[PDB]
């Protein structure tokens, strides 16, 4: 269970570049693909999605008309078309896979990461805190918020949690209110109702540093927060 | 309705297309079982139940032999209800040995099968093998051991036509199904031939029974 | 000038009681039968337009025994007439499809083009049926517009365009729908029989069963259909010509006003015997 | 043949060699079980419209 | 010859335990039932239909969280619902087409299959991929299998068609223990909450009660005329019913030894496919062969009504944990959730 990502470089204003990523190891027609990019100093943000049978394609405003989107299940490759560049597309670009039945723990697994350097009604998530130090063997508390309550008529919370390792692709480790992913220790767990979300880590250790992330998946503009950076 | 919800609802839907994709693909298929006594040999070659499939001037066919399935018939036997026909093996030449008579205890498992309430529809292919033997023995041994009421000639021809005449005479309610009878050999895939042509017409009139003309 | 007031009703009567008698326990089809993408929904249809029709007998009975309102007389020419024209083409189009749908089943010679019409039936009947309707809507509110009082002989008082070169297309386009579904029919049902005699059938009691039962069934359906419906589509554009106009006397017009009611009355006399031939057969229906 | 009905022999004093209870007893407690366990049971006493998810 | 004292002496034993249950007998249910309220009226609505199956369903069973349930069809599908939306979540197709018997596990990881191909199957749902694998094929049965339940992700038991019942284990992949004593074909398997014991029942119109640690035979009960296809127990751990062709229903009880009451109306001549309880045991559903399902008055023997809309003979149902909803299968490929 692997994806790579291949294409990339330096591109002047006015070119154009077509990325492409490949996966190996899992049924790949039977999921669904994300794109995410990141900026050189700043956080996470949501590009374009599509979904098992292509029957589903969401963009973003700021994105939206200058980028395309398509996958091919024979050959396992996904691809982002990319037309008209400006001197703000200047980040770091992923691939996010995501499989959605009663459940089912999407955004599981995460790619590794292509650079690409060019020459020159959306739900407000804010957490303010920020590079506050941590010691171990002690408890970390990490709060979050939002402007609209994330409690559907369904009874289901979507809020999302991740983990940025120096130098590393982010991790999930909490996909939903109470609930573990696989490969997580049980010493992270999360809570709260409404606007209030928490995290708690009982007993820190020293892969436990990094860069934490806060995410939402009510409706189709998606928006992620200003992470916050705990260092020893 | 959530973005996780919709997207449940169209993996629902994909389902649904494969199911029916796999349901239609499966409609065009000819399910027969072989049952016996008597030599499966030349009929399924030429634990559990055995599946054999082959394809023969486009028709895709499966056989089941359940000869191993020792156990109470009248609770599996259900299973088979919407099968496309039966084929039935007797041995000719096991009239003169004692298992009593073999040759009678397979004229009462025919009877028992053919007059099944499941299988008021069912037609009934017949396969009578060992001819040969049988012609070479028939002169050495009279036919008085197994039916006393013979009273004619003793000539194979005359004794093949007796037996086949035995065997069709005990089907009640013979308005609705209908048994084929041949004499095995082994050349130009003539029992093939022979099943081919027999689904084709159960075939057809269920087809004819189904479209509600008849 | 006796044939009008004294038999034709006492017909109409008849029919009307066998045809209520006969389609009052034949509409539980409509329930029976779980829906399917089989031919058994051509069968419901035919059913609803058999019993629609059937509800307008005793207007014209009044109407033509010279008893009532004379706005009965009107009310007839308005709204019932136009009814019974649309279910009777409608019944028409349905026994075609049954008779196509018939053919592909059993012969399945050409399924190349039409693998993807399982779920097409309920978009066919709304076809069928919005077609029929939008061809005769005009007539019932664009119809009789100024009914006057003078010579209260006529039906035809309709002024300018809404009117009489209207009606005469609208006549032409049915008679021409019925002629396609007519020859459609017998070729494919001369197909089916072609198929079904060429099966080697022989020494049993069975295969000349369904053989004989086969053959029996397809011609008592193609004889019924042409005998009742042949002779009125034989004399209808005549009976048109005269009525639009009259380039002739009354005779030339009185015979034609003759033979249409009598072909019509047989043509109508027809529902009372679709139960028995169509829906009897139906193995489902008998449960 | 012998085994077999030594088998049987030996399975059959085995069920003798087994203590009962007064068929009285068992129904007063079945009864018991029954009466006291009346109210949570949806299927005897019909729940309103808003506590069940099939509506 | 020693043939005919064993025979005698086993003649002696039944006599002796048809005394001790005579004996036993004091009043009867029946007799102290007279005098309680009787259930007045039921009539249930059919809340949800799911379709989608092709052929004869033949088995179904619940999930833990009353929310979750999987069918078994004659089409080679093993299909996953999900009963509040109508959705399907699995549809797993299987080698074997001949499928009798379904289970789901109690932690929801796991499911299992068999039919008239002597194996029984297991499949693993929670992957690192996205797809469902088979992860065991267990043999060394001689007959069909008939039913099959769970007693932990790691053990199970079958009931099979040559009078033998086997406790398997998955890791291995071996028979730890052999249960054998019946005369004719098992048809029909149900697990005590403890886990502890079990209870079959065969074609000689028997029941046997087992102990799985010990390996052995306890009790032996006899009152039925015909074969037996059904069998549930109380939620108590204390009783259970059983299906036969006779038209009859039966309660037996373990404590006393004897059977308690009967079921029998002069209009019913059909047999009895399955068999159920509610949640506190009072009321009774029993699938008939006359196309449609009856419910029955526990204590009092009475008919409270009857639960038709099935257009062909119910083969299966169960009820939920929650007591909230019930559900039949049949042989018209339909499955209906009535509450
Ligand atoms: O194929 C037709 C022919 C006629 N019509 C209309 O029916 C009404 C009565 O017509 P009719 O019965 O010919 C009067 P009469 O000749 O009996 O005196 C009028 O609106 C016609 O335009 C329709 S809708 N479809």
């Amino acid at each position: 269970v692997q994806l790579v990502e291949s294409g990339g470089g330096l591109v002047q204003p006015g070119g154009s570049r077509k990325l492409s990523c490949s996966a190996s190891g899992f049924a790949f027609s039977s999921f669904g693909m994300h794109w995410v990019r990141q900026a050189p100093e700043k956080g996470l943000e949501w590009v374009a999605y599509i979904s098992s049978g292509s029957g589903t394609i969401y963009y973003a405003d700021t994105v939206k008309g200058r980028f395309t989107i398509s996958r091919d299940d024979p050959k396992n490759t996904l691809f982002l078309q990319m037309t008209s560049l400006r001197s703000e597309d200047t980040a770091m670009y992923y691939c996010v896979r995501s499989i959605y039945y009663y459940g089912s723990s999407p955004f599981d697994f995460w790619g590794q990461g292509t650079t690409l350097t060019v020459s020159s009604s959306d739900i407000v998530m804010t957490q303010a805190t920020s590079s506050v130090p941590v010691t171990p063997g002690e408890s970390v508390s990490i709060s979050c918020r939002s402007s609209k309550s994330l409690l559907h008529s369904n009874g289901n919370t979507y809020l999302y949690w991740f983990l940025q390792r120096p130098g590393q692709s982010p991790q999930l480790l909490i996909y939903r209110m109470s609930n573990l992913a696989s490969g997580v220790p049980d010493r992270f767990s999360g809570s709260g109702s409404g606007t209030a979300f928490t995290l708690t880590i009982s007993r820190l250790e020293a892969e436990d540093v990094g860069v934490y992330y806060c995410m939402q998946h009510l409706e189709y503009p998606l928006t992620f927060g200003a992470g916050t950076k705990l260092e020893l | 309705l959530s973005a996780e919800d919709k997207a449940a609802v169209e993996r629902s839907k994909m389902i649904d297309r494969n199911l029916r994709e796999d349901g239609e693909k499966a409609a065009r298929e000819v399910k027969l079982l072989l049952l016996g006594a008597s030599g499966k040999n030349t009929i399924v070659k030429q634990t559990g139940i055995v599946e054999t499939h082959f394809t023969f001037k486009d028709l895709h066919f499966k056989m089941f032999d359940v000869g191993a399935q020792r156990s109470e018939r009248k609770k599996w036997i259900h299973c088979f209800e919407g099968v496309t026909a039966i084929i039935f093996c007797v041995a000719l030449s096991d009239y003169d040995l004692v298992l009593m008579n073999r040759m009678h205890a397979s004229m009462k498992l025919f009877d028992s099968i053919c007059n099944n309430k499941w299988f008021t529809d069912t037609s009934i292919i017949l396969f009578l093998n060992k001819k040969d033997l049988f012609e070479e023995k028939i002169k050495k041994s009279p036919l008085t051991i197994c039916y006393p009421e013979y009273a004619g000639s003793n000539t194979y021809e005359e004794a093949a036509a007796y037996i086949q005449c035995q065997f069709e005479d005990l089907n009640k309610r013979k308005d609705t199904k209908e048994i084929y009878t041949h004499f095995t050999c082994s050349t130009d895939t003539k029992n093939v031939q022979f099943v081919f042509d027999a689904v084709t017409d159960v075939i057809i009139k269920n087809n004819l029974k189904d479209c509600g003309l008849f | 000038l006796l044939i009008t007031q004294q038999i034709i009703p006492v017909l109409y009567c008849m029919v009307f009681i066998a045809g209520i008698l006969l389609n009052g326990v034949s509409g539980w089809i409509f329930f029976y039968v779980p829906s399917s993408k089989s031919f058994i929904i051509y069968l419901k249809n035919i059913v609803i337009a058999d019993f629609v029709m059937s509800l307008t007998f005793p207007f014209k009975i009044l109407g033509d025994s010279g008893l009532g309102p004379w706005q009965l007389n009107v009310f007839v020419c308005r709204v019932s007439a136009v009814l019974f024209y649309v279910n009777m083409y409608v019944s028409i189009v349905f026994f075609g499809l049954i008779s196509f749908d018939r053919y592909y089943k059993i012969v399945k010679p050409l399924w190349t083009s039409f693998i993807q019409s399982v779920s097409y039936s309920k978009l066919l009947s709304v076809i069928v049926w919005m077609l029929m309707l939008l061809l005769a809507v005009p007539n019932i509110i664009l119809t009789n517009q100024s009914v006057r009082e003078v010579t209260q002989i006529k039906c035809i008082e309709l002024k300018s365009e809404l009117g009489r070169k209207w009606h005469k297309a609208s006549n032409y386009i049915f008679v021409a729908i019925f002629w396609i579904v007519f020859l459609l029919l017998i070729v494919f049902y001369t197909a089916i029989t072609k198929k079904i005699f060429k099966s080697h059938l022989k020494s049993s009691r069975n295969s000349t069963s369904v053989k004989k039962k086969s053959s029996r069934n397809i011609f008592s359906i193609v004889f019924v259909f042409f005998v009742c419906f042949v002779p009125y589509h034989i004399a209808r554009i005549p009976y048109t010509k005269s009525q639009t106009e009259a380039h002739y006397s009354c005779q030339s017009k009185e015979i034609l006003r003759y033979m249409k009611e009598f072909t019509l009355l047989l043509s109508a006399a027809n529902v009372c015997l679709d139960p028995i031939i169509y829906f009897f057969l139906c193995q489902p229906f008998r449960e | 043949s012998i085994a077999q009905a030594r088998k049987l022999v030996e399975q059959l004093k085995m069920e003798a060699n087994i203590d009962r209870i007064k068929v009285s007893k068992a129904a007063a407690d079945l009864m018991a079980y029954c009466e006291a366990h009346a109210k949570e049971d949806p299927l005897l006493t019909p729940v309103p419209a808003s506590e069940n998810p099939f509506r | 010859s020693e043939l005919d004292q064993l025979r005698q002496e086993a003649e002696q034993l039944k006599n002796q335990i048809r005394d001790a249950r005579k004996a036993c007998a004091d009043a009867t249910l029946s007799q102290i039932t007279n005098n309680i309220d009787p259930v007045g009226r039921i009539q249930m609505r059919t809340r949800r239909t799911l379709r989608g199956h092709l052929a004869k369903i033949y088995a179904m069973h619940w999930g833990t969280d009353s929310r979750l349930l999987v069918s078994a069809s004659q089409d080679g599908k093993l299909i996953i619902w999900d009963s509040y939306t109508t959705n399907k979540v699995h549809a797993i197709p299987l080698r074997s087409s001949w499928v009798m018997t379904c289970a789901y596990a109690p932690s929801g990881n796991y499911v299992a299959c068999g039919g008239l191909d002597n194996i029984c199957s297991i499949y693993n749902l929670k992957t690192r991929e996205g797809n469902v694998r088979v992860s065991r094929e267990l043999a060394g049965h001689t007959g069909y299998l008939s039913c099959c339940r769970f007693l932990d992700d790691n053990q199970i038991v079958t009931s099979s068609g040559d009078t033998t019942c086997a406790l398997w284990d998955i890791e291995t992949g071996q028979q730890t223990t052999t249960f054998t004593g019946h005369t004719g074909d098992v048809m029909s398997l149900s697990l005590a909450p403890d886990t502890r014991l079990f209870v079959s029942g065969a074609c000689d119109a028997s029941a046997k009660l087992w102990d799985v640690r010990e390996g052995m035979c306890r009790q032996t009960f006899t009152g039925h005329e015909s074969d037996i296809n059904a069998i549930c127990f109380f939620p108590n751990g204390n009783a259970f019913a059983t299906g036969s062709d006779d038209a009859t229903c039966r309660l037996f009880d373990l404590r006393a030894d004897q059977e308690l009451m009967t079921y029998s109306h002069d209009n019913i001549i059909c047999g009895i496919t399955s068999v159920s309880f509610s949640k506190s045991g009072r009321l009774l559903l029993a699938g008939y062969d006359d196309f449609n399902c009856n419910v029955w008055d526990a204590l009092k023997a009475d008919r409270a009504g009857v639960l038709a809309g099935h257009d062909n003979r119910v083969s299966c149902l169960g009820v939920t944990d929650d007591g909230m909803a019930v559900a039949t299968g049949s042989w018209d490929s339909f499955l209906k959730i009535w509450n």
